[PDB]
């Protein structure tokens, strides 16, 4: 019955682990988990949790490339907060 | 490929590409003191870094770095193109 | 890339020692940061079970700086395990009695409560001053920033500021 | 300055878009220290195995008691002294002797 | 997370509902012959 | 401003330093009011704190500032901050004749709303359900523009 | 000073820092420049091994070559056929790296594996909770499984 | 509760974007909430209704005695108006349909981004 | 229950903000 | 027991949601 349950949990702990990686990772580059995920959706980027620990430990430059566009699209997120949606869409977050 | 004196082999194959011998630096250092210590040592050829390696000691990370210039000479990058197993012909 | 194994290995689980400054910081604040640093979470590759963590130096503790009355009204428990044995403290008694007592204790409490915390502990050294021993400075790999911003004082404003400040109201 | 990230560290980051707009391409060469930030080797003319036999002398009453050998062991690991003691048949004997390995 | 700015531009809020990631096939042979429609 | 000169004592009235010309806001019966410094000024503004205490650190008459009275709460919680916090060095108490402090290590402090003289330890922390909460902050600033996403924590 | 105007203090300017995002016709010249070099990179070959991440079933895969991937299904493939995977999200190179939106073009990248072994999968013990449980309420789980060899990763210049 | 609840203003108009004139013919309802620890009735309706299933779209008519059966489970139900932008779909295009999360039935599918 | 608390912070009135304080009005 | 900010707004969606399914049913 261990076995069992254990099967369920183990799921989520290892999505736990994942999120804690990546929040490590992305707090070395200064941009905080929630930001890196919500720019990355909005960049139309649909990498899973695992994939994106596994760029970070083996691909760094790539990730730091991943950061920059994070981040650039953080700084027009920013911009469009700011513009209050006069402004038009940002090269970058044309869609 | 066992290779020993790796310094020596490195500046014998850079004599014969006409290249000055690389100048040893210490790049980063941590934890020195310690029982646990990491030393980076790069080579620095015409005070241009060619290679550079790590290790637990001066010594070792000099011999590391040398052979990660050996690797490059031979163009034995970890990132190289592999081998092709799918041609037909 | 391209290195090899075993040194590829030493590096990454390799220990890095921090230097930490505590004139006129928070502990709490301080701590935080100082957990994160000891267990090891300020790596990418963080792992319970891999022992990464790092050494925390900290120093100028006996000049820390608490918000509010925490100096009067933070009181300390502690009970020796014998009839009548409960001690408290205020935190104000403690620092008079030992400067780096009230430091290691938040810190302490920070910790995960398990078994490795007591290691963690071995590998955080607390200095009530600035004085360090060279081979920790050898040691020491970086220096982190200050927490708190420091506010400046009436005679640290500098002459060019006051004649910049405008004055509200004439007396 | 078109790159968000700084790109004295790691690598230098150039972000753009393709001309139809499907991708985004990163390219990412990487930066070497300048000499001039850099230390020379150690100009005076050991290996760390006679350090750690040092650092581990035998001063009183020649090979010390094992106490304070593990006193001196934690020491210089900075671990607590429970680590070093040894454990019984029992657990020894269930140690797996074929620890599988990959990479 | 995410499935609110992805209804604000008209998507589904799961990445798993109509989309081509889940739609379009996952693989081909290599060959080039179509692959037999996914029986979801 | 009247200054006594000193058996024979004489008095001058001499003239003040006045104000910035152009006040920001125009109309404005208090100066804060004028200055649109009604929400934007902390105990750490020492500048804007120093022009209405005295030399000694005394607190001046509301009168002679011509602020509305909402603005003298808020500047005296925010002078008596600083002064607990050490924030003025050229406004500390004066010595009679020739009293010393009490040359004692004196501990860092600041956001503190009451003297520590008069302020008890809490004994007791408390339970989940029971725990006891320590007053950090005025609440005579409640009103003061915050930067955080929710209302800054009072109670500690 | 004038009317309405309010130095910068701690309260009165934010703690985050406002700032101003360069011009786009410049920015847009800048993006083509960076794509003619990436052009040139492609097609001079100029990049050794590489690594795509590849989606299939309801898994996102990093790949690299020789990797070995299993899949815990059954395809209908026979073994040692190759097969290519038609979903793939990004591809790098050594200095350069490319990420589709949310895919890349079907011409840019070709990604081919072949299939190596049909397995199933080792025995898992299941086993609910409930009162008197008894030791013969115990059900084995086989389910099937396959291997595949990734055999080669193929981009070409067409930007 | 006063019948004055489902009597619409010109702002809720604008604010629905519903307009009062050619009101739409069928109802979209998904099921967010569990039917346990609830009385008889609101169980029995939830199943004549057929959203046994959460989050399963169901195709009803904007009729009085849906719309009646409607508001009894309204607090377990999300209303939204079907739209048909191309129109009704054809027989050959049946199998071609896709309906959208905006409310969107459209009658062919073209595998192209919308961007 | 909980839920019957949320209500009571509900029907708290929201009152809108002046532009200017009577003692700080022009 | 005070309420959380997050329970508050939670509550305030499921009304407002409700409210919008009054106006459909109300044509
Ligand atoms: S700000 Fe106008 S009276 Fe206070």
């Amino acid at each position: 019955v261990k076995c069992t349950k254990a099967r369920r949990l183990k799921k989520r702990n290892l999505r736990t682990l994942w999120i804690n990686r990546i929040t490590a990772a992305s707090q070395e580059h200064g941009l905080k988990y929630p930001a890196f995920i919500v720019n990355l959706i909005k960049c139309q980027v649909e990498l899973n949790r695992k994939v994106l620990v596994d760029l970070a430990i083996y691909e760094p430059k790539t990730f730091k490339s991943l950061a920059a566009l994070a981040k650039r699209r953080q700084q027009e997120g920013f911009a469009a907060a700011l513009g209050d949606g006069k402004e038009p869409e940002g090269i970058f977050s044309r869609v | 490929w066992t290779v020993v004196n790796p310094m020596g082999l490195l500046v014998e194959e850079l004599k014969k590409r006409n290249i000055s011998a690389p100048e040893s630096r210490l790049t980063r250092q941590s934890g020195s003191t310690t029982a646990l210590p990491l030393y980076f040592v790069g080579l620095y050829c015409d005070r241009k870094l060619i290679a550079e390696g790590p290790g637990e000691t001066v010594l070792v990370a000099e011999e590391e770095a040398a052979r990660v210039a050996l690797r490059k000479l031979y163009g034995f990058t970890e990132n190289r193109r592999p081998w092709d197993y799918s041609k037909p012909k | 890339s391209s290195f090899s194994r075993a040194p590829q290995q030493w590096a990454t689980f390799a220990r890095m020692w921090y230097l930490l400054d505590g004139k006129m910081q928070p502990p709490g604040k301080l701590a935080v940061i100082a957990s994160n640093k000891l267990q090891g979470l300020n790596k990418p590759v963080y792992h319970q079970l891999s022992d990464c963590g790092d050494h925390v130096v900290i120093i100028n503790t006996r000049h820390i700086a608490f918000s509010g009355n925490k100096w009067e009204q933070k009181v300390y428990s502690s009970h020796t395990g014998y009839p009548g044995g409960f001690r408290q403290v205020t935190a104000a008694q403690l620092h008079r009695k030992d400067p780096v007592a009230i430091v290691k204790l938040a810190i302490y409490g920070m910790l995960p409560k398990n078994l490795h915390r007591r290691t963690m502990m071995q590998r955080l050294h607390l200095f009530p001053d600035e004085d360090i021993p060279e081979d920790i400075l050898k040691n020491l790999v970086e220096e982190l920033p200050q927490p708190r911003r420091v506010p400046k004082r009436l005679d640290e404003y500098t002459q060019e500021e006051i004649e910049a400040f405008p004055r509200v109201w004439t007396p | 300055t078109y790159s968000s990230l700084p790109d004295d560290y790691n690598c230098q980051v150039d972000l753009a878009l393709t001309a139809d707009g499907r991708t985004i391409v990163c390219y990412h060469p990487s930066v070497d220290i300048p000499y001039e930030h850099t230390k020379p080797i150690p100009q005076p003319d050991e290996t760390h195995e006679q350090i750690l036999k040092a650092k581990l002398e035998v001063r009183k009453s020649k090979q010390l008691e094992q106490g304070p050998m593990i006193e001196q062991l934690s020491k210089v690991f900075y671990t607590t002294k429970h680590r070093w003691y040894p454990h019984g048949q029992y657990h020894n004997r269930r140690k797996k002797l074929n620890p599988p390995r990959d990479r | 997370a995410g499935g609110q700015w992805r209804l604000q531009q008209g998507l589904a809020a799961n990445p798993s509902g109509y989309g081509p990631l889940t739609e379009l096939p996952d693989w081909s042979f290599a060959d080039g012959r179509p692959a037999p429609p996914m029986k979801g | 401003l009247r200054e006594v000169v000193k058996t024979v004592i004489e008095g001058r009235i001499t003239e003040t330093p006045k104000a910035t010309p152009d006040p920001p806001n125009p109309s404005g019966q208090c100066p804060i009011c004028r200055w649109n410094l009604k929400h934007k000024y902390t105990y750490e503004d020492v500048l804007l704190l120093s022009q209405f205490i005295r030399p000694y650190g005394g607190m001046l008459p509301r009168r002679v500032t011509g602020l509305c009275r909402e603005e003298h709460r808020k500047i005296e919680e925010c002078v008596k901050m600083a002064h607990r916090a050490g924030l003025l060095p050229n406004h500390r108490p004066q010595l009679p004749e020739g009293c010393l402090p009490k040359d004692k290590p004196k501990l860092n402090r600041y956001l503190t709303r009451w003297a520590p003289k008069s302020v008890k330890p809490i004994y007791k922390k408390g339970h989940r359900w029971n725990k006891v909460g320590m007053a950090v902050g005025s609440p005579l600033l409640k009103d003061n523009v915050c930067y955080s996403r929710r209302p800054l924590k009072m109670m500690h | 000073y004038p009317q309405g105007y309010v130095p910068k203090t701690s309260l009165s300017s934010p703690p985050w820092q406002e700032v101003v995002l360069p011009d786009p016709v410049e920015e847009t010249r800048h993006h083509a420049e960076v794509v003619k070099r990436v052009n040139e990179l492609i097609a001079t070959g100029q990049y050794g091994r590489l690594f795509a991440v590849v989606h299939f079933a309801s898994h996102q895969w990093k790949v690299t070559a020789e990797d070995l991937i299993l899949i815990e299904n059954e395809l209908d493939i026979k073994c040692g056929e190759r097969i290519r995977l038609e979903k793939v999200l990004l591809v790098g190179a050594d200095n350069f790296t490319l990420l589709g939106k949310p895919l890349l073009r079907k011409e840019l990248v070709r990604v081919e594996a072949t299939v190596i072994e049909k397995t199933e999968s080792w025995p898992k013990i299941n086993m609910k909770f409930r009162k008197r449980k008894n030791f013969r309420k115990k059900k084995i789980i086989v389910n099937p499984q396959t291997i595949l060899r990734i055999n080669t990763i193929e981009i070409a210049p067409r930007l | 509760i006063p019948d004055k609840v489902f009597q619409p203003k010109p702002e809720d108009h604008e604010k629905y974007g519903g307009d009062p004139q050619n009101p739409h013919k069928l109802h979209i309802v998904t099921r967010i909430r569990s039917t346990k620890r609830r009385p008889y009735w609101e169980k029995d309706t939830i199943k004549m209704l057929g959203l046994q299933k959460a989050h399963s779209p169901q195709i009803h008519k904007n009729i009085p005695s849906v719309n009646a059966k409607l508001k009894v489970v309204k607090h377990l139900i999300r209303i939204q108006p079907l739209k048909l932008p191309q129109g009704l779909p054809t027989e050959e295009t049946m199998s071609s349909t896709c309906l959208k999360s905006t409310g969107e039935l459209v009658v062919q599918w073209h595998l192209k981004p919308v961007e | 229950h909980f839920q019957r608390q949320k209500l009571m912070a509900i029907t708290e009135y929201i009152p809108p903000k002046p532009a200017i304080n009577p003692r700080c009005l022009p | 027991r005070t309420v959380s900010f997050q329970a508050k707004e939670s509550m305030i969606r499921r009304l407002e949601v409700e409210a919008e399914n009054h106006y459909w049913l109300s044509m």
